[PDB]
């Protein structure tokens, strides 16, 4: 196998960011590892939120930034306003 | 306490009476003819739309 240079011999093994693989017969075979998510705000309002997506909003209030669901595990809110 | 049908799911954490709530289209309404909004339009209780295969209906402030 190949993964970016390195030629791999059939069966040697490698840690990838969240899964390991194993180089198969010409391909490789990778089982999924654990690993978290992160949520960012940056700037006056870049929102990122845990799969990507990053976006813009500029907003004015009070806002659920994350609640958990279930019924009181946890809520965290937020503050942009205009400065 | 002041709902306003768009802080439903919100949770009140920080005009209309006791029932009676806010819509976003003007008097106080009744948590059971609470209307949907959907890309910035406001949709009455039992409206029709459709996303691209489906159907849709809103219900009592939500889409089925």
């Amino acid at each position: 196998c190949r993964l970016h240079g390195h030629l791999y011999t059939p069966g040697q093994e490698i840690t990838n960011d969240c899964e390991q693989c194993v180089c198969n017969a010409g391909r490789w075979v990778c089982k999924d590892l654990p690993c978290p998510g992160t949520c960012a705000l940056e700037g006056g309002s870049h929102i990122t939120t845990f799969d990507g997506k990053t976006y813009t909003f500029h907003g004015d209030c009070y806002y659920v930034l994350a609640k958990g669901d279930h019924n009181d595990s946890y809520a965290l809110l937020g503050e942009l306003a205009p400065c | 306490r002041a709902l306003s049908c768009q802080t439903l799911a919100a949770g009140y954490y920080h005009v209309c009476p006791d029932g009676l709530m806010d819509d976003g289209r003007g008097g106080c309404v009744v948590e059971k003819e609470c209307p949907c909004v959907h890309n910035n339009d406001l949709y009455s209780s039992g409206a029709k739309i459709k996303v691209d295969c489906n159907t849709c209906t809103c219900k009592r402030g939500r889409w089925v």
